[PDB]
């Protein structure tokens, strides 16, 4: 099986060789990677970065954009999860099709972000500081990308406490999906390495 | 492989 | 080699099992790792999470809490690393031993937090809530453990607020080592297992 | 391992 909601169905059909397989599933997954890139270019600042920092950051940081963005497809409430095909799966469907600790965790995650009750524009804001908050252990130039998180930082300090007055928690509660982000895409990084 | 999808379209 | 400044040195005798080379690094090591889980004991709540949370966050965290207490082996001035025997080691030899981009983020992780200028009990404090940010994938009672983090979160908030200038920044400067330290565990487990 | 130190610090 396949259970990545990326994939139009986690049912994998045996006639096809790993090759195909694959092939089928990356022309899923691209235009979302694509999406993301294109975003990155539209974040102030991002393409004065050099070349190399900004691959290195899209690279690291794509899956926990992707997650941010795709949080809507875990369904807390009914415990399903949308694949692309606009099909849901159930929470214990995907755990008999092999789903382990990481969906459960893409749940909490989803749920308690759900749960902020964030604008389109500061999800739109926060997106981008998880762009550039990225792992900098490629990285060239680390204190231009610092700035530039620093930057995006406190214009989301800014709009969050502009826009939520009298709950102060919700930007210390944005700051601490970041860890919970990273430690989604350690683990999902293990689990689609395995796959190839 | 993800960081030629990347590059390819960062550059377009 | 052996390039981890838990050693005593680098250097590793070249006529030892990869079995005795181990037993003797683990001799080091230890002490350490049992003064960890002798910190948990002491965090409020801790000790009433299940067992098995209590485990796992332990699992999980350990290298992150040993990170922010041994920041201070990395002098990013001179670009020396302190080994557990004392002496001190030149990035320039430890690369040639076989370091590479995890040591450097070591050294700019460590820079980072000592710019805070955090006191004693700060230092304690963040300590603690590395600890219960760890890694949430094999607990099985994640309120509990977020209904600690969330108490010592905001007494790290209030203290952070009542000592510095610039509060709110510092604050955030803090919470930002949190994915950081996930990204040097992610690497240094790794590199960790490559050795054996 | 690591799991098996921690196990037995905690008692
Ligand atoms: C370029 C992006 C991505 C690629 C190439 C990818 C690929 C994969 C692969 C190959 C697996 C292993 C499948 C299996 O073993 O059955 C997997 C697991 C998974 N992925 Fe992705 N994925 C991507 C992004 C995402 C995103 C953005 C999400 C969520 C919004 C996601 C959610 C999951 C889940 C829930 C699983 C199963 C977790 C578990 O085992 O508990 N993936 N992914
Ligand atoms: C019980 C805890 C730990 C164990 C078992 C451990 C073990 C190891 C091992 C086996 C290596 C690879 C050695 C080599 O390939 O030469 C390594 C790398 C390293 N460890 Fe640790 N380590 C631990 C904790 C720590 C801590 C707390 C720090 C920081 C304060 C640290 C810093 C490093 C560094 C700098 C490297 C080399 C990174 C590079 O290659 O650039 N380790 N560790």
């Amino acid at each position: 099986h396949l259970v990545c909601p990326m994939s139009k169905s986690p049912y994998v059909d045996p006639h096809k060789s790993g090759h195909e397989i694959w092939e089928e599933f990356s022309m899923s997954f691209t235009p979302a990677v694509k999406e993301v890139v294109e975003f990155a270019k539209r974040i102030p600042g991002f393409r004065d970065l050099s070349q190399h920092d900004q691959v290195n950051l899209l690279k690291a940081g794509t899956f926990e954009v992707l997650m941010v963005r795709f949080a809507s497809l875990f369904d807390a409430k009914e415990r399903t999860v949308t694949f692309l095909s606009g099909k849901k799966y159930s929470v214990d469907d995907l755990h008999s099709m092999g789903a382990g600790d990481l969906l459960n965790s893409m749940f909490e995650f989803s749920e308690k972000l759900n749960a902020l009750q964030l604008s389109d524009e500061e999800m739109s804001l926060f997106t981008a500081v998880v762009l550039v908050s990225a792992d900098r252990s490629g990285i060239e130039n680390v204190n231009s990308v610092e700035a530039l998180q620093e930057t995006l930082i406190r214009a989301l300090r800014t709009l969050i406490m502009k826009n939520h007055p009298n709950e102060a928690s919700i930007f210390t509660k944005l700051l601490l999906k970041l860890p919970d982000l990273r430690s989604l895409n350690n683990m999902h990084s293990e689990e689609l390495l395995a796959f190839k | 492989g993800l960081e030629d999808i990347i590059r390819k379209a960062l550059m377009g």
